[PDB]
């Protein structure tokens, strides 16, 4: 899972 | 103003920042490093294989191009040739984004862009290279091959996704949602992951389709010493279709990968990194996921190293379908100081998890220990670099061996730059408070995102025989009252059951966490601010979460009712549930902008946070989860796919709110990575320029040793499959 912003 | 499927010229372009971090590692933890980003940098050039027919094409002839000439030298070509400075600007912003995104389709939007030139005259400067004068066949050939669709804006090229409307290189260009659905369904009938394949169909002379899944390897047909793989390479007939399981996609791809990993299990620091490394050279030459995942298994159990990474085909945003992986790897520096309160988070973290809006039924059974630092990047290879990142995906290994938490410093610091001017949507007064406060509210949602957020909640899985891992006998489903009525099966995953939806889903719930638990009193003391200060950062957390839920609507389109980022997704869901609450708590207003264009006004009443809006993200919240825990796709979809609803029903008007948002909208910045080179026994940092020309250096700089052939690589396999576009 990635998190931009 | 800036015309959508361009980058415009003055596109904001950042360095960043792994001068100190890499100091401070000894010169073996430097041999490590860099390997495993070379290993890296070499598989992210798949990501152009996962991203458009064209792209592999297009690398290649840039690579070309700047490798007989830098920006410089080419400009003065350029110029001769009858370029303006800002016409030749607009191909360097072009060149830039293709690099930056290991394609010329945006990885935060999955939009095409197009060179902002005129296509003749860059034929000129082409054709006219220096790249040119010493191969003229290999640059007139993949300008014939790739020049038209460098600058095609037809309508099916704008996007990406399934079917005739739009681009995927995930599916042959004649498969439909139904295609992805068949196939689905037969990997997993035979416990196969869909992360690191493809599919195609072709047809005979009859017209009858064929299924190729082929899975990502250096190993092709050939016998090899695995079989747990090879067995698999086989035809099968499901429900009436024949499907082939092959391998050996992106073969000289990986084989440059594995040889990179083996170079750096020569430094690893302990067992764990070098039976991890072993199991992913494994999964990358024999196409194996299994050894993806016990290669993941001991990564979890390397805790606190000085030198962390990842890579493989992880995350599955970009499939249409939402379950095949697009290829990433990252190499990063652990922040000791940074890194605090993170660690203390994980301190109170198994007293939080009580505080969320569902049962403790449908909570992880055993809580383990997680693992949560901060980290300064000297790589992240793929499509694009996340500020914080929530691995392994494997949901077995989450429930039982761990994951790893991991916020990414000096990317966040690269996001904390947003000049009063350019923060749209908000009246005089607001934009104070999020100058001051937008910083620190971003690390309490990352934290809860990641740790509460992600690391939340449990799936109910029966396994081959009539076993549950929960108490099917007493567990009662909150919003019915009713025992369980579905689970998880065999062979089942949150991506294969909930698809296209998959992703947006869990980040909405994700961010639902973070924004719910940011009201904590205790939450906000972990990170330490106590008083007005915390109770501005909880406005602050909310105000920017509806701003970015009106924002959001620039990655929606109308035409095809298709979102296409899913965390913008996701937080507009989240600003249609604070809407339903209604009692004045949010408003969204249209008004004139100083500038005589439409405007728009987002109003929170921030006094209404805790009676309205709390109530109603917790029941939103609990229906997240059950419908999660339970597998319910059909409920999941009626109740997320309507929040996700846009239309132009009053008062918001969205779809007249989007115009408006499209055209005060901010294009995301380009980000230029270092390199490191080997002077034989010491490795070296190379930093760039924070421009279009900078990061186009980085990556000519990148591959010194064989540049030229991963050229005519990507080529050779672009070639291969032409036939599928
Ligand atoms: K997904
Ligand atoms: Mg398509
Ligand atoms: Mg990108
Ligand atoms: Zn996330």
């Amino acid at each position: 899972y990635g998190g931009f912003l | 103003a800036d015309t959508q499927y361009i980058l415009p010229n003055d596109i904001g372009v950042s360095s960043l920042d792994s001068r100190e971090a890499f100091r401070l590692l000894s010169p073996t933890e430097r041999l490590y490093a860099y390997h495993l980003s070379r290993a890296a940098w070499y598989g992210g050039l798949a990501v152009l294989l996962q991203t458009s027919p064209e792209a592999p094409y297009i690398y290649a002839l840039l690579s070309r191009l700047f490798r007989a000439q830098d920006p410089d030298q080419l400009r003065q070509h350029a110029l001769a040739e009858g370029l303006t400075e800002e016409e030749y600007q607009a191909f360097l912003v072009y060149a830039a984004g293709v690099y930056s995104n290991m394609g010329n389709y945006k990885s935060f939007g999955d939009t095409k862009f197009v060179p902002n030139l005129p296509k003749e005259k860059l034929e000129r400067v082409i054709l006219g290279s220096e790249a040119a004068q010493q191969h003229p066949e290999e640059v007139r050939g993949l300008w014939q091959t790739c020049g038209e669709l460098m600058f095609s804006l037809e309508p099916r090229l704008r996007h990406l996704g399934l079917g005739k409307e739009g681009i995927t290189t995930y599916f042959s260009g004649n498969c439909t949602m139904e295609d992805a659905k068949l196939a689905q369904d037969f990997l997993d009938s035979q416990n196969l992951s869909a992360y690191n394949t493809r599919l195609f169909k072709e047809v005979d002379g009859c017209g009858k389709p064929y299924y190729e899944v082929r899975l990502a390897s250096v190993l092709g047909s050939e016998p090899s010493l695995d079989s747990e793989v090879t067995s698999k390479l086989k035809s099968y007939e499901f429900r009436g279709s024949p499907f082939q399981v092959t391998r050996g996609d992106y073969a000289p791809i990986l084989q440059k990968v594995v040889e990179q990993l083996e170079k750096a299990k020569a430094y690893a620091a302990n067992s764990h990194q070098g039976q991890m490394l072993a199991q992913y050279i494994e999964s990358f030459t024999q196409g194996s996921i299994e050894a993806h995942k016990r290669g993941s298994r001991f990564w979890i159990q390397d805790k606190g190293p000085i030198v962390e990474s990842y890579i493989g085909f992880i995350e599955s945003y970009r499939d249409p379908f939402g379950s095949r992986g697009e290829f990433e790897g990252f190499v990063a520096v652990v922040n000791k100081a940074m890194s605090a309160k993170f660690e203390r988070l994980v301190a109170s973290a198994e007293q939080l998890l009580k505080e969320l809006p569902w049962p403790p039924t449908f909570e992880k059974d055993k809580f383990l220990t997680p693992d949560f630092t901060s980290l300064d990047v000297l790589t992240f290879a793929g499509s694009g670099i996340p500020a914080g990142i929530n691995i392994p995906n494997y949901d077995d290994l989450r429930q039982t061996e761990g994951f790893k938490n991991v916020s990414l410093g000096n990317v966040l610091a690269v996001a904390y730059a947003t000049q009063r001017e350019k923060l749209t949507f908000l009246e005089e007064d607001d934009k104070d408070l999020y100058i001051l406060w937008k910083g620190p509210s971003f690390d309490v949602q990352v934290g809860l995102h990641a740790l509460l957020g992600h690391g939340s909640g449990k799936l109910f899985v029966q396994d081959e025989k009539g076993a549950f891992n929960f108490d099917q006998e007493t567990v009662i489903n909150p919003e019915t009252g009713e025992q369980i009525q579905s689970w998880y099966r065999c062979g089942e995953t949150w991506d294969s059951k909930f698809s296209t939806i998959a992703s947006s889903y869990e980040e909405c719930r994700a961010e639902s966490v973070g924004l719910y638990l940011s009201l904590h009193p205790q939450v906000l003391e972990i990170f330490g601010f106590e008083g007005a200060d915390a109770e501005d950062v909880i406005y602050v957390n909310w105000l920017n979460m509806v701003r970015a839920g009106l924002l959001a609507l620039e990655f929606y389109t109308p035409e095809a009712f298709n979102w296409r980022q899913a965390h913008m997704q996701a937080r507009f869901v989240i600003l249609r549930v604070l809407l339903e609450a209604g009692e004045g708590l949010v408003t969204i207003t249209p008004t004139t902008g100083s500038d005589g264009r439409p405007d728009a006004r987002v109003r929170l009443d921030r006094s209404k946070i805790r009676s309205v809006g709390k109530p109603a993200l917790e029941r939103f919240l609990r229906r997240l989860q059950v419908l999660k825990s339970t597998g319910d796709v059909a409920g999941g979809r009626a109740l997320y796919e309507g929040y996700a609803t846009v239309t132009d029903a009053p008062p918001e008007s969205f779809l007249t709110l989007r115009d408006t948002v499209l055209l005060r909208k901010e294009s995301r910045k380009l980000i230029v990575q270092p390199n490191t080179r080997l002077e034989g026994s010491d490795v070296q940092l190379l930093e760039y320029e924070a421009s279009a020309a900078g990061l186009i250096r980085s990556f000519s700089e990148r591959f010194p040793e064989d540049g030229p052939e991963l050229e005519e690589i990507l080529t050779q396999l672009a070639t291969a499959d032409a036939r599928f576009w």
